[PDB]
């Protein structure tokens, strides 16, 4: 982006948040975080919630079954686990119908 | 200066997509047709881990239909002989014997042999007519006459030898029934050996797992690098523009 | 045996089917606590091999099946097996046909690999082409330029 005029970057940065306003809807912490963060005269909380964003993935990571630091990392193991919960799952309705 | 800048942005881009794609991987790529080796590779550990993969469900397959042939209502050929069983005022000679002794459950089922899964009918005259009719049955259904509750032992030229036992079947014809393991008869901790194939299966299901997670995650980093060189190869490997724009 | 009642014997003989036809019947007693590798429900007959005399069953033929007086209180119903253990006469038809599919897979497989030798070819000319001439390609014709 170092070769794209300011108002095409405002133009992105606008729709990633109007993104952002449904994804956060459920959570209050980072939902509020956001709302702060669109202050222009305090440009370091905007990174405060990114790192509010990975740090709160990060705890929610279940790390039980998950030990990938980095939330980009662990869909795959997220993947593993719904595919392993899918066979799970058929093995528990045989049952059932038993 | 102009002509630079204008084609950076692709080239910076470019950059950024290929560094994260060689990345992800082990590997760090330098040329198209090291590109195209990669993808050999990936071709490679692909057509190897379906093989395994598929060689792994089969063996699970067979694993969870055995565990359902020991499921109901007593574990045996429950497939037909529910309705043979039913249809016929008659109850299943190994849930007859379901609650034998594990010690036993092998000795009467090596003496019953190929009937112990027969069902007790005292009359034997109510599937004289029906017989013809039946075309979807074991190729050898067993059927046995006597009282269904209270059962006399079938008699038998039985003749028993250490961990087996002979039979004369017929005139001229001896049938050996060597003391099985796990038997049909005595159901009760057939049970818990179904329970230990779920236990042996669970293992499989989890390798099976991990061989279909490998083979997705091979199948979109082939996608990946398809993608990339859809929007990429026009740029890939050529020289640093932000150097010679500061000179 | 003959095709035809082959199945029928199967059937009759169930389980039987598979046996050895021994008319001695002395060798098998003292070895019988002896046999530990032979299958479980092991059938041995006494019978000449030079002539074995039919098996004894009491048999009444059903449509396709058959009902024999196994012994005192059973009564075993059997149908026809296809493929049946007696008149096999090596089956060697169902062998061939089993090699006629191999063979087509086999033909199919080999025209696959062609085609992806060939589509490999074409790929590596291609990236031969954006290797040496992506620089220049599709851009205009400079000879205008040089004569204006």
């Amino acid at each position: 982006l170092a070769y794209m005029e300011g108002g095409a970057l405002r133009s992105m940065s606008d729709k990633a948040l109007g993104a952002l306003r449904l994804a956060v809807a459920d959570n209050e912490h980072l939902r509020d975080a956001l709302r702060l963060s669109e202050d222009p005269k305090r440009p370091e909380r905007k990174v405060q919630f990114f790192i509010a964003v990975y740090q709160h993935l990060r705890e929610r990571i279940r790390q039980d079954i998950i030990r990938t630091d980095d939330p980009v990392d662990a869909i795959e193991q997220m993947e593993i686990e719904l595919a392993r919960l899918t066979e799970e799952l058929t093995a528990r309705e045989q049952k059932l119908a038993i | 200066i102009q002509s630079l800048t204008a084609r950076a942005p692709v080239w910076l881009a470019a950059q950024d997509t290929l560094n994260q794609l060689c990345e992800q991987s082990g590997e760090t790529l330098a040329s198209s047709n090291d590109v195209t080796e990669y993808m050999q590779q990936l071709l490679e550990r692909e057509r190897e881990a379906t093989v395994e993969r598929d060689e792994v469900a089969a063996q699970k397959r067979e694993l969870e239909k055995q565990i359902e042939r020991l499921s109901q209502p007593s574990g045996a050929e429950d497939s037909r002989m529910i309705a043979l069983a039913e249809r016929f005022g008659g109850v299943l000679l190994s849930e007859i014997y379901d609650d034998i002794t594990i010690d036993d459950a092998p000795y009467f089922s090596a003496l019953y042999g190929p009937a112990r899964h027969g069902i007790v009918v005292p009359d034997l005259s109510l599937v004289r007519p029906h017989l013809e009719t039946l075309e979807d049955c074991p190729e050898d259904l067993y059927l046995i006459e006597g009282d269904p509750q209270s059962f006399d032992d079938s008699v038998f030229n039985a003749e028993e030898q250490t961990n087996a036992v002979l039979v004369k079947s017929s005139d001229r014809q001896w049938r050996y029934s060597r003391y099985p393991e796990l038997p049909l008869f005595g159901r009760a901790a057939r049970e818990n050996r179904l329970e230990a194939l779920n236990l042996e299966r669970d293992a499989l299901a989890e390798r099976y797992a991990t061989l279909s997670f490998d083979v997705q995650k091979i199948q979109r980093a082939h996608q990946a690098f398809s993608q990339f060189v859809g929007k990429h190869l026009s740029v890939a490997f050529d020289t640093d523009p932000e150097a010679e724009i500061r000179e």
